[PDB]
């Protein structure tokens, strides 16, 4: 179980990012996480700053969603912020992360391509779908895939985006299935989320 | 004024223990849970579990029976320990400290830079390379894509080439993903135009040097 994060929030230099999380039903705090640096906590009780943090960081929850804000974003500012709730069984848990960009070149939404299990592999008793993801830019997507219309999260890999030679960034998500599962099912689906937008693929046993 | 710093990433053995400690700087011992978290882009950000200065420990129903933590108060250090490690056990391991209390509110704070550990397999595998078939479907001056998948290889890396090198525009190799398994797939595709299909052949070529396996697969529009 994770609270929901939309993968990517981006902003030209000068504006406010706004970063929502999902499904808390209790207080949220938010953690700024950056690459080989220790995480720190920018916001706790929703809208309470620890001292060191400055005063463009606010936060704000309305039912089970908590938004943190951060005006005038700054390349200082940028990194994943994660939030997080207690929970009764789990004692913590957190959000799917969101990056936060300033964007250096302009936003563009990924390019789904969606394969099926190929003959020989079902020959050889196995099924894999394959998912390629490219040309989005900032390089952050979160990948759904769905069995007829339901979520399955059993047999998904999924790579971390990284920068293709034009730029923008890629990614790949794979999922493992048998060849009866790929056979008995109407349809599988591959629904990549990127900011505003949601590209979705589907495919179909023969 | 209190640091905590992880012992330094490494690699550990599929199916061995996992092991790291934490040595904390500055403060007291008490008055904290001494806690473990991990980082991984297949499971994101998760607690694993703390332990109070007495040695009383909490830890997560997702690990428990395989984690344990322990915690030396003379030392200022505590340790992680993971038994049974699989791939999925990948990730970067941070500690951290809690105030001791209610935890409805609370958050982690002196948080270490975090440790990467890799859990690896061992032996070679060559890869399966299977076709990733276009449609024969006719776009008017559209493009078709085309693949080849590599399945379940080991050790990194592998390349793929496409009709001996002839073909570079529109080809894009994805970098490989890990499965549970401890062996890597990848896929690399080309985009071509679609009136091409039935003209020009392809073939996927596919190098594998650490099981010294090479392989050449046409790619084929699906019958």
């Amino acid at each position: 179980y994770e609270l929901t994060q939309p993968p990517s929030v981006s902003v030209s230099p000068g504006q406010t990012a706004t970063i929502t999380c999902s499904g808390a039903s209790t207080n949220v705090c938010w953690y700024q996480v950056k690459p080989g640096q220790s995480p720190e906590v920018v916001i706790f009780e929703n809208y309470k700053r620890p001292s060191g943090i400055p005063d463009r960081f606010s936060g704000s929850k309305s039912g089970s969603t908590a938004t943190l804000t951060i005006r005038g974003t700054q390349a200082i500012d940028e990194a994943d912020y994660y939030c997080q709730v207690w929970d009764s069984f789990s004692t913590f848990v957190f959000g799917s992360g969101t990056q936060v960009t300033v964007l250096r070149q302009p936003k563009a939404n990924p390019t789904v391509t969606l394969f099926p299990p190929s003959s020989e592999e079902l020959q050889a008793n196995k099924a894999t779908l394959v998912c390629l993801i490219s040309d989005f830019y900032p390089g952050a997507v979160t990948v759904a895939w769905k069995a007829d219309s339901s979520p399955v999260k059993a047999g998904v890999e999924t790579t971390t985006p990284s920068k293709q030679s034009n730029n923008k960034y890629a990614a790949s998500s794979y999922l493992s299935l048998t060849p009866e599962q790929w056979k008995s099912h109407r349809s599988y689906s591959c629904q990549v989320t990127h900011e505003g937008s949601t590209v979705e693929k589907t495919v179909a046993p023969t | 004024q209190v640091q905590l710093q992880e012992s330094g990433p490494g690699v550990v053995k599929s199916s061995e223990t996992l092991s790291l400690t934490c040595t904390v700087s500055g403060g007291s011992m008490g008055g904290t849970y001494w806690s473990w978290l991990r980082l991984s882009p297949g499971k994101g950000l998760e607690w694993i579990g703390y332990i109070f200065h007495t040695g009383e420990t909490n830890y997560s129903p997702s690990l428990k029976g395989r984690v344990s933590i322990s915690v030396d108060t003379s030392e200022d250090q505590f340790s992680l320990r993971l038994r049974s490690v699989t791939a999925a056990d990948t990730a970067v391991y941070f500690c951290a400290s809690l105030p001791r209390g209610q935890l409805v509110n609370a958050y982690f704070r002196n948080w270490g830079r975090g440790s990467l550990v890799s859990v690896t397999a061992a032996s070679t595998k060559g890869p399966s390379v299977f076709p990733l078939a276009p449609s024969s479907k006719s776009t008017s001056g559209g493009t078709a894509a085309l693949g080849c998948l590599v399945k379940d290889y080991f050790p990194e890396p592998v390349t793929v080439s496409w009709n001996s090198g002839a073909l570079t525009s529109g080809v894009h190799t994805f970098p490989a993903v890990l499965q549970s398994s401890g062996l890597y797939s990848l896929s690399s595709v080309v985009t071509v135009p679609s009136s091409s299909l039935g003209t020009q052949t392809y073939i996927c070529n596919v190098n594998h040097k650490p099981s010294n396996t090479k392989v050449d697969k046409k790619v084929e529009p699906k019958s």
